């Protein structure tokens, strides 16, 4: 299955993409949708996207299929190059080093919000690969 | 595998001011034509003149003689509209007025010059952050055109100036106005549409949401073909009949006969009232096969009755079956006088006739009830249902004939109204809910309902209960004997009636769900002693009334609930709402001496002016015109549920703000595209303002629109490799972390 | 004046400190604490009566200096009349924090005091106060070392003024000798606000303790209670006492002893000074105000729970002292007159009788009226007596006489009348046919007499050209009026009274609202009226100034511009500073309910909340306060005037009855005349023709024309028809 932030976020993109509010999108912003989500596709896949499932005729997609849609994309798409981008992004400096204390004070302030106190100590000098394990 | 969507759809039009009362007045056997006072056109001749008066002020030299307070406004919005301007000659024009205004800043006070240069390099509109707090009480830019400007303004500019004095922000244009007022209800926001003048408080809540709504186009609700107001539907003729059995007979309530069954459901017969014809029968039956049908694809979780038919009996058999009842007297005065009485006949489970504010079911249960009934009651809307008739609230019940809203409560009566400033008393607020139609299962009474477009139009609804909304607004001080007419900001209203009904509807909703979550407590906590746990049920109670309004947040916007509930806790206070209704929904202040009611309403209204009445309480009741039936607040005074009013305001104020502010934000973006893919050539700093536009219009809270934002900025960053970066390489860059903390958050699990 | 109430800066303020500290128990210096943990000779009670007594200061020292008086002089060379109102925001806001750093009751001093200005810088840190409240630093350092108070100069600058005082003031409660203790207090502010303003502040504060529910010692000048212990002297705040000898007792302060400290052997049988024996001096007699005045105590010993309750709340301690301060106020204003045996409207009087069947006389014949006058059966009525009934005349009982046919007989009254009224307050108006315009626009066709009291309503509350005529012959102010409007203005107040008192049927609210646009000389000169009347009413501790207050209320009373009239008042100030753009607003108090407002039910927008106000003839209107709220659209200023409703037989004017009467009686003469010269059966007419002839020379009397009697209609018709005053008189001779 898929997570709850992660549904709760498709949702409201799904939401904010219907431009009319009848409870589906069309082709032509299906692209900006993902794009918008991360996962930006090529001319090719996207093109791929909007024949197969909108050669229904009708050229609309509701939510669940949306959500299966995504699944399917997000299926194998992440690999463990892209979760290490992300750490990469706090790479100040090529040795690996952040040290815990920003780690503590981005994962509190700066993203989702007592859990660090627990993350750190699995968790001065915090190798990425180390911790990706 | 079944598609979820709905039968309606949304868009614009020109104007809803179509096949409506004609604009007059017949005062005293005289026709005083009405007219209108366009907002936008008066709000921008406004800005211009604040721009010569701040022209002025630099000629004047005397920058030294205003507060550093007052500078630093002035120079933060100069910037903002400046960003907002297209035209090149206008955005020049700003940029030197404001220039001199940052040279002496940054000479004789260089602590504001540090705050002021921290905003600028955060946002393309400084002046919306450095305004969400107490500081927007402060109007500088009326302050500014009031002392540099000696011409009298026009009747026009007057009239806007009377009625948007609070804040400086109801000047401001239309992207900027939107985004304030959605980052209003932020995190970091301590913004709160009250202040302290010398005499008394002033509440102005409501006057944002007039604000933004005058701002707006024209809605329109279109209805498919398959929808249940577009079909031509065939006829009832039904073979089925039932077998009436005086010894199955469960009870009589209302005009409804109700039956056991062997799978423990129970049969209602509901037989034809005085008035009513067959037709609501028919259309109840109509709309109930309707809902069942389509449940699936709406996502309804309610327990939809299922009909069986609905035909004509005779009266004495209705008669003879109901002998044994305890209230066979009041059935028969109910139902019809006909030989032979129409019925609709179907079947529902026990807890569809138990209505939401029965006493008999504990907190968890209710909770789950009361979640059920507001999912279903917002869906439907959504799905272009109204239900105008949930329950019976009524202001006064005096000149009920005469007055032209007919005595119905109206939950946003300010923007409904001319002189009208805020919500008025609830006669017999008990009874108005004793049969909602909302119950322990879900919506009951299906047929009592209208299409959504009803609304938008002039039907025999609006018509009948909006009247004054739909004619125009009339006041001797709006006469202009030159002209012969009255202008009035109100009567431009005609042509965008349908947004203020919509909110009203969706606000009178909240209402109901209000008014018996508090029959419930009321009536629980009666027999009790223990005071804290008869506290702890109206605290419990008041946090159902925040999760209500906050789903009713996500459905029509699709915020996640918990967000909607963060927002909405910004700008009301659970603890207030929850310690007024728990004074104000039972009898208990009805037995204290003026010092002691005057001592605990202190503590009731924390930092607020306590409600004032000189009505005579009633002993055992309260405040009861009457005498018998307690009623929420004095004769011709206001209601005494501050909070609720706060919570309702908000909650509609959020839902069009963020609509608002998504239009807003995708015609930046298609400007942003246009550019970035060539229909509009221009240098790379104007690319980058545009894309750093976007980042300021997205909604707060929201991460997903900054993604796409900053993935935009990325390929402007490709399109112009030779240009630098210095002024958005901050905010993107907090953007991309953002990002990565986001993922880094997300793989861990 | 000025009530700093209102500033949410000190709202917040006080709600931090409470929640942080004051707030909580005392943690010892750790040290047992000497008195325990109570926190209540210095809790949050103690810092906001601590702030009351400052804003009282403030308040009395401006009235000093209106009055005419010159005050003390701090070091800096500014008087306490000078503290701009942020100022006294900024003052009061460190005053907040002066008491928040105490761990113990003992006397040390040094520490608490750092921890109290420890706890100011973080609180003013902590919200961004230095650029928003304070201006800078150096303000705010300023204010630390207030706090801090690290040398006793407690007279360099009017904060350190006020906040020492306020303090001293609030602990002379614990001081053991209460007379000299307030003798001393006393002093202190009389050097700085005045004699009559330190016995206001002092009694204001002594109110303030009792709505605290503190304990309050007694005082005993004379010490009457005490049979013969008497107290020794014992100045505290230093300690010091007076040795007497054998049988030598000084005469006056003058020749009493040096000084002994408070540690002293009594030698060669010696004994101290005693209480009541120092306040015997003629010195002190004609230094001291209290010198006999016995304040008694709080009947209590230990702290009320109120005092509890306010400890966890503190609004509930606002809310007590801000109805003290007010109270006071009032209770001060209405010390100078005479009290009110009730509320309600007077009963018909001899004079109000005869007008009211004289009006309904006219309104049963419209014939009687002529070009220039009225003629009832030989009575010629002119303008001057129809203007002196409205000015000697309370309309409101005499609307309540009037049966219910002449509401209807309104409509012969309109029918016979096609005259012309003008437009009063401007001349470049067209004149208006008031009997056309009642039979075509303001009368509904149908209606009973319940629907024609709602016309005349209707055409009171709209019709500019009516009520601005109405109101202007009413108050005797108007400028060439002819004699049918006089009429009409007679006839229509009493009869609108009636509609009024008869439709109207909802709950009296309590505080109303006027607009008026006035040229701004009479602003200035009722705001100088409103000052002198202000700065005068005194609620002092030890001597009464009730004489004083009368006079100046008396001389200077403004409140007929809202009498004769049935004045519209709104209680919605917002309806007034919006859209009616006023620049002079009355806001009239009315908690006694001494008004009798009548909703005005005229179907228009805004106007549910709209009543109209007869002022009765013993209630007058005593400015309180006067506002400067903005400006209205034009740029004027915009002045808010806050008025007391005071009913007094003191107010009641003296009129020489008769006027309605003499000619009621000369009319009752020409009917008799007319019956007994038309009568004109010798032997058996004697009998009734006795009588007859005997009736006429009453020559103002009524009560032999019965005896007579006993024409059926003119006898129908004749049925209907101290210490304090000396002592205030005294005081002003003397
Ligand atoms: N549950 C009840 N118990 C007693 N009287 C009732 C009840 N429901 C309705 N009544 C009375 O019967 C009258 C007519 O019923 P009404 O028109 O409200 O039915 P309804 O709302 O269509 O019914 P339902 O919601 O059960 O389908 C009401 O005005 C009220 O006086
Ligand atoms: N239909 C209504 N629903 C709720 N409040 C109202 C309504 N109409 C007026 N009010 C308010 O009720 C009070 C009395 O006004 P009114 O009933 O018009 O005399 C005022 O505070 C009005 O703003
Ligand atoms: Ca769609
Ligand atoms: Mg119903
Ligand atoms: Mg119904
Ligand atoms: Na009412």
């Amino acid at each position: 299955q898929l997570t709850e932030e992660q549904i709760a976020e498709f949702k409201e993109a799904f939401s904010l993409f219907d431009k009319d509010g009848d409870g589906t999108i069309t082709t032509k912003e299906l692209g900006t949708v993902m794009r918008s989500l991360g996962q930006n596709p090529t001319e090719a896949e996207l093109q791929d996207m909007i024949n197969e499932v909108d050669a229904d005729g009708n050229g609309t997609i509701d939510f669940p299929e949306f959500l299966t849609m995504m699944a399917r994309k997000m299926k194998d798409t992440d690999s463990e190059e892209e979760i290490r981008e992300a750490f990469r992004v706090f790479d100040k400096d090529g040795n690996g080093y952040i040290s815990a204390a920003e780690l503590r004070h981005v994962m509190t302030n700066l993203g989702e919000k007592e859990e660090v106190d627990e993350m750190i100590r699995e968790a001065g000098q915090v190798n990425y690969e180390e911790f990706v394990q | 595998h079944v598609k979820q969507y709905y039968f309606a759809r949304r868009g614009e039009t020109s104007t809803h001011d179509t096949s409506l009362p004609p604009p007059v007045k017949v005062l005293s056997g005289r026709s005083i034509p009405l007219k209108e006072i366009p907002f936008e056109a008066t709000r921008n001749e406004l800005v211009q003149i604040y721009l010569t008066s701040i022209d002025k002020l630099i000629k004047s030299n005397k920058l030294n003689s205003i507060p550093s307070q007052q500078i630093a406004s002035h120079y933060l919005f100069l910037r903002s509209l400046a960003n907002s301007e297209t035209d090149g000659i206008k955005k020049n024009q700003i940029l030197s007025l404001a220039k001199p205004l940052g040279t002496y800043l940054a000479s004789k006070e260089p602590h504001v010059w540090k705050m002021i240069n921290e905003l600028i390099e955060k946002s393309e509109y400084p002046i919306i952050h450095y305004l969400k707090n107490n500081r927007a009480h402060s109007n500088f830019m009326l302050a500014l055109i009031h002392e540099y400007h000696k011409e009298p303004l026009t009747k026009n500019q007057s009239a806007f100036v009377q009625k948007f004095r609070d804040s400086s922000v109801f000047l401001f244009p239309n992207p900027i106005y939107t985004a304030w007022l959605a980052h209003s209800y932020d995190e970091d926001s301590s913004f709160n549409p009250m202040f302290r003048e010398r005499l008394s408080t002033n509440f102005y809540h409501s006057t944002l949401t007039d604000n933004l709504l005058l701002r707006t186009e024209p809605k329109e609700v279109t209805l498919s073909s398959e929808h249940h107001y577009k079909k031509e539907k065939g006829p009832i003729d039904s073979s089925f009949r039932y077998q009436m059995s005086s010894d199955r007979l469960l009870r009589i309530q209302g005009r409804t006969l109700l039956f056991s069954t062997p799978q423990n459901d129970v049969v209602a017969v509901k037989v034809q009232k005085k008035g009513e014809p067959k037709s609501t029968l028919e259309e109840e039956f109509e709309m109930a096969d309707y809902l069942l049908k389509h449940q699936r694809r709406l996502d309804v979780h309610s327990k939809l009755p299922q009909p069986l038919g609905q035909y004509s009996v005779k009266k004495s058999e209705i008669l003879e079956i109901s002998r044994g009842s305890l209230d066979f007297e009041r059935f028969k005065t109910l139902i019809d006088d006909s030989k032979d009485l129409e019925v609709y006949v179907y079947k529902a489970p026990q807890s569809y006739f138990t209505y939401l504010h029965d006493k008999n079911q504990d907190l968890e249960d209710l909770t789950a009830s009361v979640k059920t009934n507001v999912h279903d009651l917002f869906v439907l809307l959504r799905e272009g249902i109204v239900f105008p008739q949930l329950a019976d609230i009524f202001h006064t019940h005096f000149g009920e004939d005469e007055r032209e809203d007919k005595g119905r409560y109206q939950a946003l009566v300010q923007l409904l109204n001319v002189l009208q400033f805020q919500l008025g008393r609830i006669d017999k607020w008990q009874k108005a809910v004793e049969y909602v139609n909302l119950r322990s299962s879900g919506l009951a009474d299906l047929g009592d309902s209208l299409p959504i477009t009803s609304l938008f139009t002039s039907s025999d609804f609006t018509k009948h209960y909006f009247s004054e909304l739909l004619t125009g607004g009339y006041h001797p001080t709006f006469f202009d004997k030159s002209s012969g007419t009255a202008n009035s900001l109100f009567t431009g209203k005609r042509r965008l009636f349908g947004n203020y009904l919509y909110l009203n509807t969706i606000a009178e909703y909240l209402l109901v769900i209000q008014l018996t979550l508090g029959s419930y407590g009321d009536k629980v906590t009666r027999d009790m002693m223990d005071k804290p746990k008869k506290e702890a049920v109206w605290r419990e109670l008041a946090n159902v009334m925040f999760t209500s309004c906050a789903e009713a947040i996500h459905i029509m916007t699709g915020i996640p609930q918990s967000r909607a509930l963060t927002l909405l806790k910004q700008r009301a206070n659970i603890e207030k709402h929850f310690r007024q209704t728990q004074f104000w929904m039972t009898p208990d202040y009805s037995k204290l001496d003026e010092d002691t009611l005057q001592m605990e309403q202190y503590s009731i209204y924390s930092g607020e002016p306590e409600y004032e009445f000189t009505d005579k309480l009633v002993s055992g009741v309260g405040l009861s015109v009457d005498g018998v039936h307690q009623d929420l607040g004095g004769y011709n005074r206001e209601s005494p549920l501050r909070e609720l009013e706060k919570l309702l305001y908000a909650t509609v104020t959020l839902i069009e703000g963020t609509m608002q502010l998504d239009k807003e934000f995708f015609k930046q973006l298609e400007q942003v595209e246009k550019i970035l893919s060539g229909e509009i050539k221009t240098d790379a700093n104007s690319c980058f303002e545009a894309v750093a536009q976007l980042l300021d219009l997205a909604r707060p809270g929201c991460h997903f629109q900054k993604r796409l934002v900053l993935s935009y900025y990325e390929e402007a960053k490709l399109k112009y490799p030779s240009a630098p970066t210095d002024a958005y390489d901050s905010r993107f860059q907090v953007v991309a972390r953002t990002n990565a903390a986001i993922t880094i958050q997300r793989f861990w699990r | 004046s000025k009530l700093l109430e209102n500033d949410d800066d000190v709202l917040d303020t006080i709600k931090y400190v409470h929640k942080e500290y004051l707030g909580k128990p005392y943690p010892g210096p750790r040290l047992p604490p000497n008195e325990g943990p109570d926190r209540g000779p210095h809790g949050l009670a103690h810092t906001v009566r601590t702030m009351a007594c400052a804003e009282v200061m403030i308040e009395e020292a401006r009235k000093a200096q209106l009055r005419g008086e010159t005050l003390g002089k701090a070091k800096n060379g500014q008087t306490l009349a000078d503290v701009t109102p942020e100022e006294l925001k900024k003052i009061l806001i460190a005053q907040a924090f002066f008491v928040v750093g105490r761990d113990d009751e003992r006397s040390f001093y040094a520490e608490y005091h750092e921890k109290s200005e420890q706890a100011f810088r973080k609180y003013v840190e902590d919200n961004k106060l230095i650029g928003k409240i304070f201006k800078d630093q150096k303000e705010v350092d300023f204010y630390a070392a207030i706090i801090l108070d690290k040398n006793h100069e407690w007279d360099a600058t009017p904060a350190h003024i006020l906040i020492n005082q306020g303090h001293m003031v609030d602990l002379m409660r614990t001081k053991a000798p209460a007379e000299v203790a307030l003798e001393r207090t006393y002093n202190t502010l009389k050097g700085t606000v005045g004699s009559k303003g330190a016995e206001v502040v002092l009694k204001a504060h002594r109110d303030f303790f009792f709505a605290t529910g503190a304990v309050v010692p007694l005082v005993n000048p004379e010490a009457i209670d005490d049979p013969s212990r008497g107290g020794p002297y014992e100045n505290p705040y230093s300690g010091e006492k007076f040795v007497i000898v054998d049988d030598k007792v000084p005469a006056s302060k003058k020749d009493l002893p040096k000084a002994v400290n408070r540690d002293y052997k009594l030698k060669d049988n010696e004994r101290f000074l005693t209480i009541k024996e120092y306040y015997a001096f003629p010195d002190v007699q004609q230094t001291y105000p209290g010198y006999k005045t016995r304040l008694e105590a709080s009947s209590y010993y230990f702290p009320t729970p109120f005092a509890g309750e306010c400890e966890q709340n503190p609004a509930k301690c606002l809310g007590a002292i801000q109805k003290a301060r007010s109270k006071l106020q009032t209770d001060a204003i209405k010390n100078g007159f005479q009290s009110s045996s009730e509320k309600e409207r007077r009963q018909p009087n001899m004079d109000e009788i005869a007008a009211a069947r004289i009006i309904q006389q006219i309104m049963a014949n419209p014939d009687c009226i002529h070009d220039d006058h009225v003629l009832i059966n030989g009575q010629k009525l002119e303008e001057k007596f129809f203007r002196d009934l409205l000015a000697k005349c309370d309309m409101a009982v005499v609307g309540s006489l009037l049966n219910d046919t002449d509401i209807k007989n309104i409509d012969t009254l309109m029918r016979h009348e096609k005259n012309t009224e003008f437009h009063s307050t401007d001349p470049k108006a067209v004149p208006v046919k008031i009997g056309d315009a009642w039979e075509n626009r303001i009368r509904t066709k149908g209606g009973d007499v319940t629907q024609m009291k709602h016309d005349l309503i209707f055409l009171m509350q709209n019709d500019a050209w009516y009520f601005s005529r109405v109101n202007a012959i009413a108050q005797n102010r108007d400028k060439g009026s002819n004699f049918k409007e006089v009429l009409f203005t007679t006839l229509m107040t009493p009869l609108t009274n009636k509609s009024l008192i008869d439709t109207s049927h909802v709950p009296a609210p309590k505080k109303l609202y006027r607009g008026l646009n006035l040229p701004q000389e009479f602003t200035n000169k009722l705001i100088n009226q409103s000052n002198a009347i202000i700065a005068n009413t005194e609620n002092t501790l030890f001597t009464d100034l009730s004489a004083e207050a009368f006079k100046q209320i008396k001389l200077n009373d403004f409140s007929q511009m809202s009498g004769k009239t049935c004045a519209s008042t709104t209680k919605n100030m917002k309806l007034l500073t919006d859209i009616w753009g006023s620049n002079v607003i009355f806001e009239m108090l009315d908690p006694d309910g001494l008004l009798h407002p009548k909703q005005v039910g005229t179907h228009m927008a805004g106007s549910e909340d709209e009543f109209s106000v007869y002022l009765p003839e013993d209630v007058a209107l005593v400015p309180t306060k006067v506002t400067l709220e903005g400006k209205t659209d034009t740029g004027e200023d915009r002045y808010i005037f806050t008025l007391v409703a005071v009913k007094s037989p003191d107010f009641i004017p003296r009129h020489e009855s008769g006027y309605a009467v003499e000619p009621f009686m000369k009319m009752q003469k020409e009917k008799v005349t007319q019956a007994l010269d038309a009568i004109e059966p010798a032997l058996t007419e004697c009998g009734e023709a006795l009588d007859k002839q005997n009736v006429t020379e009453a020559l103002q009397a009524l009560n032999k024309l019965p005896a007579e009697k006993e024409k059926q209609e003119l006898t129908g018709n004749l049925e209907p028809l101290a210490e304090k005053i000396k002592v205030r008189y005294e005081t002003l001779l003397t």
